[PDB]
Parts: C-alpha cells; structure tokens; sequence
RNA sequence: CUCGAUGUUGGAUCAGGACAUCCCGAUGGUGCAGCCGCUAUUAAAGGUUCGUUUGUUCAACGAUUAAAGUCCUACGUGAUCU
C-alpha cells in the first residue's frame, strides 16, 4: 500500500508518497479456476455477516468499502460483502474501523442498543404503528435477501421477514 | 409416524395390519394348551 | 470412544444386538453421585438471671397483609387465599377415592 | 427408590430454580426458553392442572439485542382506558423507560392464555443486570445455556485464528487505500 | 420539493440521492427541480 | 357472481391457485455459475 | 451545611386565618391570605436510602391536638418525640444537606418577602353536585317547553359505542 | 497445502452440528457379544429383582409387573381363576437392564402369565344425540363387557446368546 | 350430549399430554420428539405413545436407553445417507424379515 | 337483519373519533425584494364568534375573528329535552 504525508516546516509544505508493506493472498488457492478471490477459495455461498476475519480483508481503515476494480470480487459478491460489512458494522463487530473524527470532535452519549443483522440505517426507519390484518401484514425484514442464497443447514429456509 | 418407512421395507404402512405383531395368538393356557383363535 | 448419550447424569447405557440380531439388549447400571461433588451437611445453626420464656411474636394481620404475606411467601396471586362460599365447600368430596 | 411416600410425592414435584444470562440475546428466544420452564413442559410429569412450574431467573435484561430493525420498528401499544389513551411506543423507548419490560412482555404473551398465567409470572424473576439478590442466588440450581451464539468481535480473534484464516487477494503495491 | 412516484432529473445539475430511506432529487442551479419519492 | 371477464383481476377457485403455484416455470439451474469459470 | 444550586429545603404546615387587602407602593390592590405557623415541628427524617424515592424526605407536623382522640401508636411515636400530637403531618423531599434533627420547631421567618411558594391544601366541600355546579355545563332553558330538564347531563355518550368513556364528567362529590 | 476442495474456517463452511464417528462394526460385533453376555449371567445368577414388561394383548399395549391388574374392554372365553400366559412381549426391563423385541421378545425368552380374577360390565355409558331446531334427539345406553386379570409373574430365561 | 361427544376428545388429549410428556423426556437427553419416534419405529420397536410417556415417569433408565437407541440409529442414518452405498447397513439400521 | 315496532327533519345538551389542516407550530418550491400571497411536506396537543329573515340543514346579508375547517359516530345523542 502507499501512504501519503504531509510535513510543514516553515513557509514550505512537502507532499510525499512512499510505498509501506503490501499483504500477498496465500499460496496454493484450493481453486485457481476461480475468476474472484470468493470462489478461488471455495467461498461462494458460504460466508455470513459474522465472518469478520473475511470481511475485514475488502475494507478501508476506517470502515469504507474498497472497490471492486482493486479487489477484483464479481459485482455479486462485491454487493453480497457490501452488504455484510454494513451489518457488521451495525452490530459492532468493527470496533476498530470507525469513522474518521476530526480534531477537537467527541460524539456525545448516546443509547446503547444491541443489534444484529441489521438491514438498514437505525435513523432511517418508521415505526410499525398499523401492524395490518394477518393476509396483509407489515414485515419487519431480518438480514439480506442478498444472502438467500446461503447454504442452508436446517430444513427450515432462512426467514427474512418478521 | 415411520408409515413411509415401513412400506419401503415391504411392511404395512400402519403396524396394526398384517403382521406377527397382530396376527400371531394374544394369549394361551399356561399349561400349553392353544387358545381359541381370535375373532378379528 | 463413541457413546450416543453422555454416560455422567442418570446411568451407563451400553447397547448390545443378540448375535441373531432379533433382540436388542440394553445394560443401564445406576451412576452414584461422587464424594467429592457433595457439600457438607450445614449441621452449624451471657449471665442471664431471668428464666428464658417462650415469647409469642405471632401478631396477628389483617386480611390483605397476611394475603400479601402468604402470596410473596409461595410465590402466588392473591386469589388463591381468598375463601369460598357455601355452595363450593359443600360440594367438595371429604372421602375421595385413593389408588395406592 | 425405596423412599417414604410423603419424601419421594416431595422431591418429584419440587420447584427448580434456573438461571437465565439474557445478555446479547434475543428476548423472544429467551421468552420461548421461559415458557417453557414457567409452565412445567420441561417435566415428564407434566399436567396442566398438577401446578408444577418451575422459577426462572433472567438477568442482565438490559442488554438484550432485537435482530433486523425491530428496535426501531417493533411498537408496543396500550390504552389507559380514557378519551385519547391510546399510547404507542417503540420498542427502544420502552426499553430505556423500563430495562425489563420487553422480556416480560415477551414471556408473558407466550404463556396460555388463562388464569394460572398470572401465577407463573409470579416464578419470573427479571433483573436488569448482572446483579441478583442474595437470597435468589442460593436458591439457584442450573444455569441454562443462552439460546443465541454471541460472534466474536475482530478484535476478540487471536493472531492464532486471524493467521489461520488465508489472504484471498493482492492489492495493488502503488494503492494508497 | 415536490412529491413524486417516478422521479426524473430535469436539468443536468439535477442529482439523484438516497437520504432518510428515500430518494431525492436535489438541484442547487434550480431548486424548483427537488423531487420527494412519495 | 362475476362474469368470466372482468374489469378487476378475479380471486381463483384455492384449488386453480394450488395448481398454479405448482406449475410455475423453473428455470434450468447450473452447476457452477457460469460467472465462476474461465 | 452551607446552600448549594440544586438544593431543596423543608417546608411549613400553617393555618389559614383569613385574607386581607395590601396596597402596593404604585396604587395597586393585591389581597392576601394570611398562614399562621402554629406549633410547627420537624417530626421524622428518612434518608434518601429508605425513602424508596429518589430523594430523602423530612416530616413536619402542624397545630397541638388532644392525646387523648389519637391511636396508641401515634401517642407512643410521639411519647418517644417528646411532643405533643399533632393534628397534621406532611412529608417534604429535601436534598442530604438540608436535613433537620427531628423535634426541631419551624417558625414563619423560615420564608422571607419576595419569596414565592406553593400552598396545598383541601379544597372546601361541596358534597354531591350536578353537571352545572361542579363542571360547569350550560343545563338546559327554563321554558320553551322544556319537560323536567333543565339542569341536566344530556346525551353522556354516543350511540356506537354503547358505552360510557372512563373519565366522563358525572354528578359527583365536589 | 490446501486440497481441491479445502474451505477456509466460516460460520457456515462446516454444519453446525459435532462430526459423528460411529465405531468400527468388527470391534463394535466383539463388545455387543461381550454386552450380552454379561447380561445373561446376570440372568444365570439372578441379579435381578422385580420386573416389568410391556405386553400387546387386546389391541393395547400394557406396561404391567407382578401383582398388577389390567381391565380389558372385552369379554375373553375365560372362566374366572384359568391361568393363562401373555404371549406379545415388547419389552421386559429389570433395575440394570432391558430386552427389546423386534418388535417381539421370543418366547423362550420371557414368559408372563396372568389369572382371570373377574368378569363383569362396565357402568351405564350414555349415548345421546341431539340437533337443535329438527326435533332431533335420541338417547341409548350402552354397557360393555369386561375382564379383570392379575398378573400372576415375569419370569425370564438365560437365552441370550 | 357432552358426556357423548367427549369420548372423542379424551381419546385426543390423553395423546396430546403423552406427546408434550414424551417431548419433554428426550428433551433431557438432546433429543427432539420426531427423532426419537421416528428413529425407534426404524429400529422396529413398536411401543405406542401411552406406554413410552408411561416409562419416562417410571423407568427413567429404560428410556434414556431408548433415546440412546433412537440416537444412535439417527447417527447411522446420516452416515448411510452421507456415504455413496461403498458402506454396510449399520448394526442397528438392520431390519428383521417375516414371512 | 328488523313490520308480536330498530321512533322518523332541524335545534338544545354533551360531545368520542379521522386528518384529506380553517387558525396556531416546523419546513421545501415560487413568475418568493419587502408587506401580502400561491403551492407542497410535516403537525390533530389547543382553538375554530355573535346576529336579521327562513322549521330549515343550507343560502343570502350585518358585524367580528388568529380562524369562523372537511367529515364519521343508527345523516352521534328524544327511557335527557324540544
Ligand atoms: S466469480 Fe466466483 S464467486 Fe465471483
Ligand atoms: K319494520
Ligand atoms: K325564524
Ligand atoms: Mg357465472
Ligand atoms: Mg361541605
Ligand atoms: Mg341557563
Ligand atoms: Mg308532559
Ligand atoms: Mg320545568
Ligand atoms: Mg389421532
Ligand atoms: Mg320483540
Ligand atoms: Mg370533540
Ligand atoms: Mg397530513
Ligand atoms: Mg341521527
Ligand atoms: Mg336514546
Ligand atoms: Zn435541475
């Protein structure tokens, strides 16, 4: 990777760039037909929000997705890892890729609420205040539809509607 | 329960159909002797 | 090393085919609580001149103090406290039927 | 068991205590485990009418976690009775007003629908944290396990499994990410 | 902002955003542009 | 009753539903994503 | 203990003699009700602990009564006090540093002018009143042919319903 | 060092449930005959008490042990005091162990018998019907034949083999 | 009228309380209702519900072997169903014939 | 459904509710300079006049008002009245 620093001494600015430490993928993928790093490592369907240790790899310091150009994922699984690092997230299992703060900021207290597989933005959603007959029922949506596709262990499929 | 699985081994799909289970004699006299067969 | 139940709470089950294969034995002896995961039994609980009498600190509560008192004791409402008329009491069976 | 009648009519029908950790859990999984315990259903002895439900103690009801968008979405609603008394609030306002009020609510609507479901609240013991009364605590006999698996987070893995798990991908060596 | 069930830029300043669960229409050349997905 | 032709989209008879949700187009499902292989 | 922003002291019991009219320095007539302290006494304290409140509470007491009209338990409490029974007592949430030993007497100079308070009190009885005295309904005109109604409710609900709302204003004590 | 079908470690790489090993069947066929003759000895040398036995007998199925009475719901052809033996035997169980048939326990194996002690009838048992607004109502009542038996003993046999 | 029609529903509760008694003793032991019926009736051992509620009251032994038999057959059929025929039939999943 | 009866207009009395808001609050747009307006989003806590003629609901007219809202409630309400 390349960083970028900016040193002021004086009346002079200095932008620089110097290339630190680049990780490399691991030897011998169990699939080298695979055309993304998802499915040359027989990944496909088999990843959940949870799987940090696999989520982390596809994000930017402070929590930000990384392009598919560069990590060179197919547009499903980009949406499908989008997604997941979004409820991950959501559900704090990223304490150490939040947002950037600038200087002088300290975010007030505000109230703890645990949460998981969380679909969209908190501030973003209504109350369910009409609940709706039971043939015309308003939903509350669990997880992703974009992970309906999981291998399922149980004979019950996922339910993403509640 | 276990119908399905009873027809796959050439059994009855309900246990109380054919079988020792419910044709074989209920009882017979303690010195030997054979019951009268069963109505049923 | 496989064993379809855990062997540690109620018995050791070991299960066993005849060598017809027609009858299914099943050896089940008892397991014995051990020493060691036993506590021991709380057997544990002045020149006085006067002779120590008993003393009778049953004061007697009203009807909604002592149901509070009974309800909060087993863990109950306090409907169950309340009596019953004639008509129920009287229909009662005193004598009723006993199996063992 | 070669016990005295009136002991062993005793011991088979005795209250059990058990210990419930609701933290990070779901309230309805734990409501579903409650039930289940209030009613006696756990019992081979089961009958309805035989009152032989156990006590269940809940702790740290605080710091139960909804799935999806229910603390937003999910609204409980009242009437106190009177012209314009109906009330509608939030699951997460009604967990900040009241830290047991959810897994009670919960508990509650699982039970049956008659009048001993009063009495079998009367065996729920709900604590917000992890403190408990003392006397409660010597009571308690098992403790049963949480319904939900709580995920690891990335800073809770050790380097052992963090090196187990395979780079999948070269970034580029001129990308300043 | 008006309310609108198909939301269509008008002029090429016009911006299509996601905010509040909800798309918008924003434009600072003409604000008579904003559109509010009803 | 209804006319066999209507303005609205007439409820079915549950058993003509049954049918339908029975005989719906599967599309055929490869083995591998086609997306996966060179 | 000194006072400090976000304190709250004790309160008085006082008798209502009557009212009377002051004359401000600008012309103006304000009336006022004069509270006379009688035999005030600080009675119990609570520790905020205890109270089962979020504050601790002081109790006060107001005017000598006979000892021999109270329950036994009150004249041993007050026995124990060494005062005489009081007709009256009230509970006020105060603050930690403004507690008082009990047994402490209470005098009118505890308020000072210029001060403002809150005076609570029972409201003179009115006994069982209809519609028009006790909440104020316009009843119904005195001829026009109006048949034994004039002082009446009226319709007390709709008909859909078929019931009466919780809270609907009634005949009632007043 | 990664085979063809290797799957890095996720929540849903693997089943949740624990791998399953089931022993070997040659030494598993060496410990069953161990097992069972254990048990036989335990016959052999009577290390057992009181014994209790689920019997098929008139449709039903009865979990009975010595000195037990079971009321049949038919009559049987018996006079009172016959003793005969019940035949179906699915399970006999002592303090340490338990046969089970498949779905029947050889006769060799067990033997259970019983004594008619009384034969009676059950009490009255209405029968009624009724429809409202068709002037429809009959009523019957019914009493059915019954049959007491007392189980007299289960006895087992060192046939396991 | 009621006396009448209640045989019908005495019949249906007394196998519902054997149901939820059953469900609660394999519970005890990690194993849910339709497993272990459906697995004992594969290891053809025919005890009806009444008497199976009966022996989880009363013989507690003799049904934890029976949850331990009904386990170990469901273990032998994930390893059959898992396996492609190269394997045996499992000592227990072995079925009697009659003729 | 009701004719072995579910009392039929308007008014009085007391009002419960919806919001598709007349006034009061918060906002976007404007052919919005300002003062006034027009339009849309949000808001139902609170408020929403007195009179002449008419049985009137309405309507017209006089004088006001921050405003004199639209509706449902057996076209709310006669075992309360007229
Ligand atoms: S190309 Fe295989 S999962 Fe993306
Ligand atoms: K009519
Ligand atoms: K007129
Ligand atoms: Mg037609
Ligand atoms: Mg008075
Ligand atoms: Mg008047
Ligand atoms: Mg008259
Ligand atoms: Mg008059
Ligand atoms: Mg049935
Ligand atoms: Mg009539
Ligand atoms: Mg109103
Ligand atoms: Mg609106
Ligand atoms: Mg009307
Ligand atoms: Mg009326
Ligand atoms: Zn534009």
């Amino acid at each position: 990777f390349r960083e970028v620093v900016e040193t002021q001494e004086g009346k002079t600015t200095i932008i620089e760039g110097r290339i630190t430490a680049t990780p490399k993928e691991s030897p011998n993928p169990p699939n080298p037909s695979g055309q993304c790093p998802i499915c040359r490592w027989n990944l496909k369907h088999k990843y959940n929000y949870d799987d940090v240790l696999l989520l982390s790899q596809f994000i930017r310091p402070h929590g930000g997705m990384l392009p598919r150009k560069i990590t060179g994922l197919c547009q499903e699984e980009h949406r499908k890892i989008e997604e997941c690092v979004k409820m991950a997230h959501r559900a704090g299992l990223l304490p150490n890729h939040r947002p950037r703060l600038p200087e002088g900021v300290v975010p007030k207290s505000k109230p703890q609420l645990n949460r998981y597989l969380t679909r969209w933005a908190p501030g973003s959603v209504k109350p369910i205040y009409k609940k709706g007959p039971r043939w015309n029922r308003v939903r509350m949506p669990v997880g992703s539809p974009l992970l309906r596709d999981n291998v399922c262990y149980s004979r019950t499929p996922w339910k993403l509607y509640h | 329960a276990g119908g399905q699985w009873r027809l796959q081994q050439g059994l009855a799909a309900n246990p109380s159909g054919y079988g020792p289970l419910t044709e074989l004699p209920d009882w017979s006299y303690a010195d030997g002797r054979p019951a009268p067969p069963m109505k049923g | 090393t496989y064993s379809p139940l855990p062997d540690d709470y109620n018995c050791n089950v070991e299960l066993a085919l005849t060598s017809d294969g027609r009858t299914i034995v099943c050896y089940h002896p008892s397991v014995d609580i051990p020493y060691e995961h036993t506590k021991p039994i709380p057997r544990p609980d002045h020149d006085q001149v006067l002779k120590t009498r008993l003393e009778e600190k049953v004061e007697h509560l009203e009807e909604g103090p002592m149901i509070e008192q009974l309800s909060k004791m087993f863990f109950t409402t306090k409907h169950r406290w309340y009596p019953h008329g004639r008509y129920h009491r009287c229909r009662k069976n005193l004598n009723p039927p006993k199996d063992r | 068991s070669s016990f005295s009648r009136a002991p062993q009519q005793w011991a088979t029908f005795a209250r059990i205590w058990y210990l419930l950790d609701g933290k990070m859990q779901p309230p309805g999984k734990l409501a579903a485990m409650a039930s289940i315990r209030l009613q006696g259903l756990h019992k081979p002895v089961y009958h309805a009418l035989s009152d032989c439900g156990d006590h269940v103690v809940i702790m740290n009801t605080r710091h139960i976690a909804f799935s999806g968008n229910k603390w937003e979405q999910k609204v409980y609603s009242s009437h106190t009775g009177y012209p314009g008394g109906f009330r509608q609030v939030t699951a997460a306002q009604l967990h900040l007003r009241d830290p047991v009020a959810i897994v009670k609510l919960a508990i509650y609507g699982m039970l049956p629908k008659n009048l001993h479901r009063r009495t079998m609240m009367e065996r729920l013991h709900l604590f917000p944290d992890e403190y408990i009364p003392e006397d409660i605590l010597k009571n308690l006999v098992e403790e049963l396990p949480q319904p939900r698996k709580i995920p690891k987070r990335l800073d809770e893995y050790t380097q052992e499994e963090i090196d187990a798990f395979p780079r999948l991908w070269t970034p580029p060596e001129d990308y300043r990410l | 902002f008006k309310n609108k069930t198909v939301l269509k830029k008008r002029c090429k300043d016009c911006y299509l955003v996601k905010r509040r669960g909800r798309w918008y229409v924003y434009c600072k050349t003409h604000p008579r542009h904003k559109q509010r997905q009803m | 009753g209804s006319k066999a032709v209507t303005r609205h989209r007439r409820v079915m008879h549950f058993q003509r539903q049954k049918l339908m949700a029975v005989t719906e187009y599967i599309p055929p499902k490869p083995a591998i994503h086609p997306s996966c292989l060179p | 203990h000194p006072w400090e922003p976000g304190s709250f002291r004790v309160g008085l019991i006082a008798l209502k003699l009557g009212m009377m009219p002051l004359w401000t320095k600008d012309g103006q007539k304000h009336v006022v009700t004069l509270l006379q302290v009688q035999d005030c006494h600080v009675l119990k304290y609570t520790s905020k602990e205890n109270c089962n409140g979020k504050m601790a509470t002081l109790s006060v007491g107001g005017k000598t009564v006979s000892r021999f009209r109270k329950a036994t338990s009150i004249l041993e409490f007050y026995r124990e006090l060494g005062l005489p029974p009081k007709q009256t007592v009230k509970i006020f949430n105060i603050t930690d540093n403004a507690a008082i030993k009990p047994g402490t007497p209470l005098y009118a100079a505890h308020f000072r002018p210029g001060q403002y308070v809150d005076v609570t009190a029972k409201t003179i009885g009115k006994g069982f009143q209809g519609v028009m005295k006790r909440w104020g309904f316009k009843g119904q005109p005195a001829t026009h042919g109006q048949t034994k109604t004039h002082r009446r409710p009226g319709a007390v609900a709709t008909g859909d319903i078929g019931r009466v709302w919780p809270g609907t204003k009634m005949p009632g004590k007043m | 060092s990664y085979l063809p079908g290797y799957v890095p470690k996720t929540s849903l790489s693997s089943p949740p449930w624990p791998e399953v090993v089931l022993p070997d069947p040659v030494e598993e066929t060496r410990h069953h005959a161990e097992v069972v003759k254990k048990v036989n000895e335990m016959i052999v040398t009577g290390q057992y008490g009181r014994l209790f036995a689920v019997v098929h007998f008139a449709s039903r199925q009865w979990k009975v042990t010595s000195e037990d009475l079971i009321l049949i719901g038919n009559e049987l052809d018996l006079a009172c005091g016959e003793r005969i033996r019940l035949e179906k035997v699915l399970l006999v169980g002592a303090d340490n162990f338990t046969l089970l048939g498949k779905p029947l326990l050889g006769k060799d194996l067990v033997r259970v018998e019983a004594t008619v002690i009384e034969k009676t009838e059950s009490w009255p048992r209405i029968i009624m019907r009724f429809r409202k607004r068709k002037n429809f109502k009959k009523k019957r009542i019914v009493t059915t034949p019954q049959t007491v038996l007392r189980i007299n003993s289960i006895e087992i046999a060192p046939c396991l083999l | 009228v009621k006396c009448t029609k209640a045989r019908y529903l005495k019949k249906k509760n007394m196998r519902t309380l054997w149901i939820n008694r059953i469900t609660a003793a394999s519970q005890e032991h990690g194993l849910k209702y339709p497993a272990l019926i459906g697995n004992l009736v594969k290891c053809q051992v025919e005890l009806n519900r009444k008497v199976l509620a009966d022996l989880a009251i009363y013989e507690p032994k003799t049904f934890k072997s029976l949850a331990a038999l009904a386990s170990r057959r469901r273990h032998e059929g994930f390893a059959a169903a898992l396996g492609d025929g190269k394997e045996p039939e499992g000592i227990f999943s072995r079925v009697v014939q009659y003729h």
